[PDB]
């Protein structure tokens, strides 16, 4: 019934306490209320001090906020070798000692930044002893993977060509959501040059309270997370789906609001409002799961799909007749005070696998070559308990990852 | 099926004696053996006792048979010291008093009947030294006679 | 060994291996039904089927452990020497269509090693010993014999070291009424 | 965390009593008082660069190292002069003479055991150690000399914690000693080896970037030094604090050290305005990385211009947008394609504190390993063979215990450098 | 010994060496797999793997110890006379652009010295002492001969004695049917 | 393997006295012998030991074997002693009653071992020289009654 959520990195830890405030925000339950359902873990220890500092201070368990005062490192190697492996038992420890308190779950939504040290590394290792300790369950890993051309860490691939392929024989469901592609949205769907990481959080805080938490609430179409894996995976591979969100109008300016959901749903498929930098530019879809909350009529619903199942310039793979999982909840959404979101009365959450991201992981492999051409950083993690083994057996890995993602689409 | 003669620690001070060399010995531990053999690390130590037995090289394990007929020689290298180490060990194994070896053993080695194979092994490479000794004797002997007669003639 | 020189994606190269697999398969006695059709997509329980049987050629009477396939089907190819490894993800999904190319290649291999296998049980020398035995033919053949008498519970080997003086008196043209008859 | 700060010889020390009249104010650290902190915040992390004893007494965990007393018997009779504890002290009364041989094989070599001491017992202190902090001059005895020493030892006892060096290369123009290139070719030697990363200030860079930038007519070295000073308080102290996205000497490493060599970078401060008047506030953004990458504004002698750079870390500090910073980096990668490296799809480092510097609304201290620090060495090692040559004076060094392949070996050791490094403007 | 005579940035050059390095190594049953292309940038682990099997051809069953070898591999290099130092930095980085072209050419001069005392292991006169020995080879022949009986508990040398005199006779014609004679 | 019979400081009175000379002997101290031995003393000690009892001179030590073919002749002098002194301790050693000689012994000497050594070559030193002046003698009186050959004819 209930789903986990290990928060690893400064960022799935930022985004953690995102996702995690706009959940009592719609729940009714204050600073001080119940009680969490899950950790976070950061081998830097001012940043999950700063969940131990401000907000949300005490609506934690000093025992879900793992730290190790040690140091973070932007490297794969080290935070997953090295150092991270000292911490990963204990953290462990509460993902089994939380798994346990509560009764018959479906798996843990972790929440990682792909392109860091203890984001990458780290949960490299956690999902990976998880896949063994429950493989009888989800492991949908919620990722925010490199911005196209605005990345930050110096290495950044090599982080994230080690945390997709040490991963990926081990998730179920990775939901991603692009840093940079999120920053268009600020600027063109809700004009603000002046988007804090505190915001991308509040949005991904929301796709998210989609996912999860309403989701898992009542309603009149429910989706169990198995559902997704189950209606959104066509392949082992840990098959990683887009995040997208439809009402994305700002509070302040436009004003239109009342889109019925003939508009809203037509909304998720232009490419302009997608948390990812993977503009369908090819990429056929081949499984989708609208998932809509507020107001909505299942005929409104069964037709505004039926219009975009004919539009046809939205190419869905062939192999595969109808892939349009409609989730229909009743609880509309819930927009921040006074953050900078419109606040509607009904939204989609469309989330989707698209041969689109053969690009993105493309572009993000071939990042990765042009250093290792070179061994750049190399000795960074070597000098970190990881060989050329690793990172040339772990390249090949996500070729087949390009070839994969080309295979089960452009061909019919 | 007898006891063998060692038990696995043992074992590895005989090996290390008698078979395997510098790096290779010194990193030799009981846990490669028991109680789950390392099957590479059974491969060195059966290759090299072919070897210094049978005065055979790392390169004789790489003939490829002439009537087999592959499509790509060059895609088999990795099977051809497996196909004749098991073919040597099909000769030398029943010398060493083990008569019941199989393919398996090399492949997927259990604790028990390894530890027997190289007490045999062990066992025989003692009893060839002994008889060395009262070889190279016996070739100094005439040899040495050979050369009392070109310094006769 | 390290980039395959396979076709792996030509589909005549996928359509040769099968036929290759189909023909072994019914020219060695497979117990089921197998045909170009039916190996096209085949299922995992097939699959092993048809593994558990061309390994059978190497490891009589083989029977795959009743779980971790996907961990034991690689494990073999690796420890058989194939130059490729074979992902835990390939073996849940043998039959999918950017993985049989690989798997059906794999046991075509596979079929390669038992050929070489066979052919070794017909047809495929070293004199001096790295330890100072000269002769080593001539060595062995004594040392084997006098294994055979010492199991045998034998104390002394005089039939061993007469035989041994006979060939080593032919070997160096040599005795008493030569040596010192001059 | 933590670090444990370096004054070696006088420069290194001189500007000890800047960076540590700084970062104080910067942690509301009065003289030998406690934490009159404006905020709460400069306190959470301060540990990182002291201790608690009596509970108002929170003192500088640096040490003081130098043959010369006068100098430490400056800093130490002057304004924050009495903050560090004694034990800090490690003088050397014999003559400082101005020889690296003389303050690294004969002089310094004995008062090495009594720092190393404290080295340690500065280490030991509690929690976990990050790496320790080392300024001086290579234009000296107690400075390249000694302190290139010190390294070479700390770099022994802790293989782990990092070591970032802060030394002044002796500026071009004009040098402020006459063996500069024998002191200075023989401690870059020992720094290619042991820190692992080095921040080169010169000063000529900084007249000239305080002259023109900062009208200022006077420069005196208080000044000099204090600009430095900010940026060194910038890179580390800074990353010690909250952030949308916090670095950490190892992030700065790990992002920004693409070969083991362990290269030199060339800092750069953002609001660098002349007082009243330019007190533009134009500093929205653009206008800091305007600043920060430009040739002038760069502390180093060279212009980045003049070659590509490796790794680049935008360490800033004030309340900014994670968009209007990721972003103009980029443009700033575009603009400048030329010279940025391409085997690196991403050169730099975005770094984002929260708190800026005390009394500023918005800075951004440049961390740039750029390889036009070829044309630094080079210089340094040309003014070192020309007067080798000659062996001008080299019987200062060897009449000290020296050796002829000694001079030979670091010049080869830091030529070779220049050489590498130029393995990348290509 | 002093400036290298060697084209070491010369890619022709660098290219030669790798050849007689992948050369040697397949020639000599290296036992993994190596290549032009496995070779133009080793990893650390490689290099120590290959060094170990060149040095072994020097000091059999040599191992590296299990720490410091950036400390070990020069040593060696330094104690076996190679003229140009080998700093610990290149030792952690010996696959890297600039880096490899001054190791291989070390391995390269490493396979000369194993040629060079493989040679050595054939063929390659003192006939008077600095302690005013005349006819040392006579000397050494009595005296090794003498240790022999020493050595085996003998009090006096008559026989070599003896035989010392015989051949003294020789190259003095000399003794007393011939000084007395006359 | 019987005991030296000296330990590392009556070793260094020895060599000083019938190896070493001058400068060279004045230099050599305990602790660079033991416990840890400096190679490049032990290889002017060994190879001046050969010189003394072959009549053997530096020169001899950079010989370059024919069938080598190098390619940079010139950059391998530094190696030829080590090579040279090996090939002669091979035979030399025996003869001091030492048979365990290895390349390791020079390249990467063990105190013990290396102990053992130089107490072998310093016991046979004492013994040739006693042979010395029984060989002289006879010399002597072989030479003299060559001379009272040519004074008598
Ligand atoms: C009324 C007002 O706003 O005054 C400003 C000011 O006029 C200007 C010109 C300051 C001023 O700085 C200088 O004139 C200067 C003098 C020598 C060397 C270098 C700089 C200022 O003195 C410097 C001072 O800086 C700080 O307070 C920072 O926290 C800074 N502190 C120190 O350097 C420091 C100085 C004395 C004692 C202790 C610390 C800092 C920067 C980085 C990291 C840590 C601390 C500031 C904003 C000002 C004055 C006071 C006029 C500027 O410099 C800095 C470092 O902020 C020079 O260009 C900038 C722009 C500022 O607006
Ligand atoms: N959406 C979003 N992205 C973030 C946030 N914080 C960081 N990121 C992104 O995630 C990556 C940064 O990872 P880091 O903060 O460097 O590292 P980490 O993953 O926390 O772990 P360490 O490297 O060990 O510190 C960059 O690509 C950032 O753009 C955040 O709050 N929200
Ligand atoms: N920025 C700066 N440079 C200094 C200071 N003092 C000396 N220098 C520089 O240091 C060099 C001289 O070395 P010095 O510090 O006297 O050496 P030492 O005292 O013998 O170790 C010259 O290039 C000076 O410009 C200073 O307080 N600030
Ligand atoms: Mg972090
Ligand atoms: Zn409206």
């Amino acid at each position: 019934r209930e789903c986990i959520s290990i928060h690893v990195g400064q960022a799935g830890v930022q985004i953690g306490n995102a996702c995690w405030e706009l959940y009592c925000l719609e729940h009714g339950i204050q600073p001080d209320g119940h009680v969490p359902r899950a950790v976070f873990v950061d081998l830097e220890p001012t940043v999950i001090d700063e969940v131990r500092t401000g907000t949300y201070r005490q609506l934690f368990h000093p025992e879900q906020l793992i730290t190790g005062k040690e140091d973070a490192a932007n490297n794969y190697a080290r935070g997953h070798y090295t150092i991270g492996k000292e911490i990963i038992d204990l953290v462990l420890d509460r993902i089994r000692k939380l798994a346990d308190q509560c009764t018959g779950l479906q798996g843990f939504s972790v929440f990682h930044s792909f392109g860091g040290g203890t984001g990458s590394g780290f949960t490299s290792l956690l999902m990976e002893r998880l896949s063994v300790d429950y493989g009888k369950k989800s492991k949908l890993e919620f990722s925010i993977y490199p911005a196209p051309q605005v990345s930050t860490a110096v290495v950044e691939p090599y982080n994230s060509i080690l945390t997709t392929h040490t991963t990926l024989e081990h998730s179920d469901c990775a939901f991603m959501v692009d840093n940079e592609a999120i920053y268009d949205i600020c600027r063109r769907n809700l004009d603000i040059e002046r988007p804090t990481y505190t915001n991308l959080n509040r949005l991904i805080g929301q796709i998210v309270s989609s996912i999860t938490a309403s989701l898992r609430f009542d309603g009149a179409l429910n989706v169990d997370l198995t559902e997704f894996q189950t209606n959104l995976v066509p392949y082992p591979r840990g098959h990683f789906p887009l995040a997208t969100y439809a009402p994305v109008i700002s509070a302040e300016k436009a004003y239109h609001e009342q889109l019925s959901v003939a508009e809203i749903t037509n909304a998720c498929f232009e490419p302009a409002n997608q948390m990812v930098k993977c503009d369908p530019r090819h990429g056929k879809y081949m499984a989708c799961c609208l998932l809509y909350r507020g107001d909505v009529v299942p005929k409104d619903v069964n037709a505004a799909i039926a219009t975009i199942k004919t539009k046809r310039t939205i190419q869905f793979v062939d192999w595969c007749p109808t892939g349009f999982k409609v989730g229909i909840n009743y609880e509309p959404p819930t927009v921040v005070p006074g953050g900078d979101l419109a606040k509607v009365q009904r939204a989609v959450c469309m989330l989707s696998n698209t041969t689109a991201i053969a690009e993105a992981w493309a572009r993000l492999d071939h990042k990765f070559d042009l250093m290792y051409a070179k061994r750049a950083f190399v000795h960074w993690y070597v000098g970190e308990g990881m060989e050329e083994g690793e990172f040339s057996e772990a390249r090949e890995d996500m070729a087949a990852l390009e070839k994969d993602y080309e295979e089960v689409g452009v061909d019919s | 099926l007898s006891f063998p003669r060692y038990n696995v620690a043992e074992i590895v001070i005989h090996i290390r004696n008698k078979i395997l060399t510098g790096a290779d010995g010194k990193n030799l531990t009981k846990n490669d053996l028991y109680p789950n053999p390392k099957p590479e690390v059974l491969h060195m130590i059966y290759m090299r006792a072919l070897q210094i037995v049978y005065g055979i090289r790392l390169e004789h394990f790489y003939m490829m048979p002439v009537n087999s007929g592959v499509m790509y020689p060059h895609l088999m290298e990795g099977f051809l010291p497996f196909s004749n180490l098991v073919t040597h060990l099909d000769s030398f194994l029943p010398i060493c008093r083990v008569n019941d070896f199989e393919t398996a053993d090399i492949l997927c080695p259990k604790a028990k009947r390894t530890s027997r194979f190289l007490s045999g092994i062990i066992n025989f490479i003692h009893f060839r030294e002994a008889c060395r000794e009262t070889y190279m004797e016996f070739l100094w002997q005439y040899k040495s006679s050979a050369d009392k007669m070109q310094q006769l003639n | 060994m390290i980039k395959d020189p396979r076709p792996l994606n030509d589909k005549a190269f996928i359509q040769q291996c099968i036929r290759q697999l189909c023909e072994f398969l019914t020219e060695n006695g497979y117990a089921h039904n197998v045909s170009m059709k039916s190996l096209q997509a085949p299922s995992v329980k097939d699959f092993l089927k048809i593994f558990t049987f061309l390994y059978g050629f190497l490891c009589p009477s083989y029977e795959l452990p009743d779980t971790k396939f996907e961990e034991e089907v690689p494990r073999i190819f690796k420890d058989l020497g194939y130059p490729f490894a074979l992902s835990k993800s390939s073996m849940y999904t043998v039959g999918a269509p950017h993985t049989w190319p690989h798997i059906v290649a794999a046991l075509v291999w596979l079929i390669d090693c038992i050929k070489i296998h066979t052919a070794m049980k017909e047809s495929s020398w070293g004199e001096e010993t790295e330890d100072g035995i000269m002769h080593n033919k001539l060595f062995l053949d004594y040392t084997i014999k006098c294994y055979e008498s010492f199991m045998s519970g034998a104390d002394s080997f005089d039939e061993m070291n007469a035989e041994l003086q006979s060939k080593l008196k032919d070997l160096f043209n040599v005795d008493a009424f030569k040596l010192e008859s001059l | 965390r933590e670090i444990v700060h370096i004054q070696a010889g006088q420069c290194g020390n001189q500007i000890g009593a800047k960076f540590w009249e700084v970062i104080s104010d910067e942690h509301g650290i009065d003289p030998t008082g406690s934490y009159h902190g404006d905020s709460d915040l400069q306190l959470e992390r301060i540990n990182v660069y002291y201790n608690e004893a009596a509970g108002n007494k929170y003192v500088p965990r640096a040490i003081l190292v130098d043959l010369e007393p006068g100098t430490m018997d400056s800093v130490r009779s002057g304004p924050f002069g009495q903050i560090f504890r004694p034990d800090n002290f490690v003088f050397g009364q014999s003559g400082a003479g101005n020889n690296w041989a003389k303050g690294h094989y004969t002089e310094g070599a004995e008062l090495v055991d009594s720092v190393l001491d404290v080295v340690r017992k500065e280490s030991e202190s509690c929690d976990c150690l990050q790496g320790f902090q080392l300024t001086h001059s290579l234009g000296g005895g107690t400075g390249s000399g000694m302190g290139t020493l010190l390294i070479s030892k700390i770099r022994e006892e802790y293989p782990d914690r990092i070591m970032n060096t802060f030394s002044v290369v002796p500026s071009p123009k004009v040098s402020d000693t006459v063996v500069e290139p024998y002191n200075a070719t023989l401690s870059v030697h020992q720094l290619v080896e042991n820190t692992d990363e080095t921040y080169c200030i010169d000063n000529e860079a900084l007249y000239d970037i305080c002259f023109r930038t900062l009208k200022l007519t006077t420069p005196t070295y208080g000044d000099l030094n204090h600009l430095v000073s900010a940026t060194m308080s910038g890179v580390t102290t800074c990353l010690r604090f909250p952030g949308q996205l916090n670095a950490d000497l190892r992030k700065l490493a790990v992002n920004m050290v693409p070969f083991p060599r362990l290269h030199f970078f060339m800092p750069g401060f953002a609001p660098l305005t002349s007082r009243g008047s330019q007190q533009y506030r134009a500093l929205t953004v653009p206008e800091l990385t305007q600043q920060m990458f430009d040739a002038k504004n760069m502390m180093a002698a060279c212009d980045p211009r003049h070659g590509r750079y490796l790794t680049v870390a935008a360490v800033f500090r004030g309340r900014m947008s994670m968009k209007e910073v990721d972003e103009q980096m980029l443009n700033v990668q575009n603009k400048n394609s030329s010279y940025f490296v391409e085997w690196i799809p991403n050169n730099v480092k975005t770094a984002v504190c929260d708190i800026p510097p005390r009394g500023l609304k918005m800075s951004a201290t440049f961390i740039g390993n750029s390889t036009a620090i070829q044309e630094l060495f080079k210089r340094i090692s040309e003014q070192f063979t020309a007067m080798f040559r000659r062996k001008a004076f080299l019987h200062w060094y060897t009449g000290e215990g020296m050796d002829e392949m000694e001079f030979t070996e670091a010049e080869s050791n830091m030529n070779d450098l220049v050489s590498e490094y130029q393995q990348y403007q290509d």
